[PDB]
RNA sequence: UACUAAGUGGAAAAGGAUGUGAAAGUGCUAAAACAGCAAGGAUGUUGGCUUAGAAGCAGCCAUCGUUUAAAGAGUGCGUAA
């Protein structure tokens, strides 16, 4: 993942979740995984 | 660049007539320079060998060599079977031939080997020919 | 396994019938006699498992859109329906209909004619 | 399990001088000497590694090269062991020797003194294939 | 009483957020849909052009016929085809 400021579901699996109060996207496409949406 | 001008026809068309002289070897040099100027202005095309590959690869990198030749844009209409190897009847350009053995081996442990037969000279593709025209 | 759009004569090219478990030539000799009546345009061939593969080989009907092109006297038309350039004649149309009738899921000759015209719009021919 | 040079199945030699026939390498009177390797040295002369297949290699006189078909004047012969260069004159069949000097020798030539048949070998080796250009300077 | 679990109170921006409860229009099922699965999910067709057989699917398209509960030259994958 990488820190961002706005999550965009650029993949079908991009689930916007919050792990340890960090809002990220979990998805199969590891290219699109980001942080701090 | 001094490349061999082979497989080319030359045609004489016309000369001139005169009574008081206009002798012979003047016509010689005129014809020579005419042929040379025509060769200059011809915008020529070149010939290189694009060789049909008899790819004899053991059946563990058969798919790897298949993909490699597909990246090299070869004509693999099929593959004949053998004891432990498969032989691909493909085509490879001489430009992609430079290091073809080395690259195929670096992608296939070196067991993926090569059998290369010399083919008749064919017209250089548009990319190769235009880099030499001058 | 593998289904191939094989030839009518030799079947040597292709790493799908040479080694699926069976030797090439001993089935090639059958291929020269079981398919000599199925020549012309490239005919489909389907491999299966008898033990792994040695028997139980039959040929599906030819893919009549390039045999349909040859019915238009053509090898390349277009990627879509275009101006009329060929015509599948009476005997050719009827034999293609009866030829597809068993390959298809259909029941009637009219469904076969609809079939032939349905792929006829990829090169630009009308199936009469 | 790796026996004498007579119990081993001898390698075949098709001499290029017109005797391309099946011959043996058993130890016997006739002598054949094949220079299977060479090395360079300015001071002591060229150091050519040879294999003795049959007979004895004479020295101190003119040695015949059948490939060149001429007699060459030699001065000294040698053997480079694992850690020494012993100046020698004769090595029997089944073993390897060398000539210190002999600036005209090829891989496959047959040095003879008893006039044995020819064993010029060139077909058992193959081509380094795949080209890389070299430009002039 | 409606809501919250951020102490939001007791800081906050463009932008972004399948944010909580509740609620306005839009459907079936109540007989048992829908979801996952038991599973059928197919058929000409490797249609051709290029691409080698990229030809269900390197890529394009006519993608229409049909059996039907369903189907697409396939959601796609797998692919040398």
């Amino acid at each position: 993942m990488k820190v961002r400021a706005s999550v965009k579901p650029i993949c079908k699996d991009c689930k916007i979740i919050k792990r340890h109060q960090i809002v990220r996207v979990i998805c199969k496409t590891q290219k699109h995984k980001q942080r701090q949406g | 660049a001094g490349y061999p001008m082979i497989d080319i026809k030359a045609t004489l068309f016309d000369g001139s007539f005169h009574e008081v002289d206009s002798s012979e070897m003047a016509f010689k040099i005129a014809a020579s320079l005419a042929l040379k100027e025509a060769g200059k202005v011809c915008s020529p095309v070149l010939l290189e060998p694009i060789m049909a590959i008899e790819v004899t690869v053991p059946e563990q990198y058969f798919g790897d060599t298949m993909g490699d030749i597909s990246s090299r844009r070869g004509l693999i209409e099929g593959t004949e079977q053998r004891d432990n190897v498969q032989v691909i009847k493909a085509k490879v350009p001489l430009k992609e031939m430079f290091g073809y053995a080395t690259d195929l081996r670096s992608f296939s442990q070196g067991r993926g080997n090569y059998v290369m037969q010399f083919s008749h000279y064919a017209e250089t593709p548009k990319s190769v020919v235009n880099e030499i025209i001058a | 396994i593998a289904k191939i759009n094989l030839l009518g004569g030799q079947a040597k090219p292709g790493p799908a019938l040479a080694s699926v478990g069976i030797n090439m030539g001993e089935f090639t000799k059958q291929f020269n006699e079981k398919t000599k009546d199925k020549q012309g345009e490239m005919i489909p061939c389907v491999i299966t498992a008898y033990n792994d593969k040695s028997f139980d080989f039959i040929l599906k009907t030819t893919p009549v859109s390039i045999l349909l092109k040859q019915a238009a006297k053509l090898e390349k038309g277009a990627k879509n329906a275009k101006t009329i350039v060929g015509k599948i004649t009476m005997a050719k149309a009827k034999e293609i209909a009866q030829y597809k009738l068993v390959d298809l899921n259909a029941n009637t000759v009219e469904a076969a004619l609809k079939m032939v015209l349905g792929t006829a719009k990829q090169m630009g021919i009308e199936v009469i | 399990f790796l026996p004498s040079p007579v119990d081993v199945p001898q390698a075949k030699a098709y001499g290029e001088d017109g005797n391309e026939v099946l011959i043996s390498a058993s130890d016997d009177a006739p002598f054949v000497g094949l220079a299977f390797k060479v090395a360079t040295d300015p001071f002591v002369g060229r150091l050519t590694f040879v294999r003795v297949y049959s007979g004895v290699l004479k020295s101190g006189s003119y040695v015949k090269n059948v490939r060149k078909n001429k007699k060459e004047r030699v001065s000294r012969l040698v053997k480079m062991h694992a850690q020494n260069r012993n100046e020698i004159e004769e090595i029997r069949a089944g073993d390897i020797c060398a000539i210190i000097g002999l600036k005209d020798t090829t891989t496959g030539e047959t040095l003879v003194d008893d006039k044995i048949d020819v064993q010029l070998e060139a077909m058992q080796f193959a081509q380094p294939v795949i080209s890389l250009a070299v430009e002039p300077k």
